[PDB]
């Protein structure tokens, strides 16, 4: 079997986009949609 | 007919080929590597089997 090798180092690699997502704006809009007319928005190129 | 017999007057030497299996491929399974890959977390659950 194998008990020889166990990982110890961790290689974490992510796209280097650093712009934080606009949640503070999306959530704090002065008004939201009426549920019958709910609105869909793309969230992209950001860190959630 | 109750009173006649056929006798061979000649013969043929024949060579015939009989093919027989005797072994199969020896196989081995690392049951941990097959089930869990390398993931430590799954290997801990596999111990519970
Ligand atoms: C069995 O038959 C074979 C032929 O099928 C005989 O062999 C032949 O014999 C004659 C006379 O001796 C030759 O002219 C041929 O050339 C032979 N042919 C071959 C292929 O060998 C054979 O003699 C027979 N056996 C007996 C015991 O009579
Ligand atoms: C929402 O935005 C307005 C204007 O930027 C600000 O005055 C208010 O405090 C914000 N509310 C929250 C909960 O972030």
């Amino acid at each position: 079997s194998n008990f020889r090798v166990s990982p110890t180092k961790e290689v974490v690699r992510f796209p280097n986009i650093t712009n934080l997502c606009p949640f503070g704006e999306v959530f704090n809009a002065t008004t939201f949609p009426s549920v019958y007319a709910w609105e869909r928005t793309r969230i992209s190129d950001c860190v959630a | 007919s109750n009173n006649t017999i056929a006798i061979p007057t000649n013969f043929s030497i024949s060579v015939t080929t009989e093919v027989m299996p005797v072994s199969m491929a020896k196989t081995s399974v690392d049951c941990t590597m097959y089930i869990c890959g390398d993931s430590t977390e799954c290997s801990n659950l596999l111990l519970q089997y």
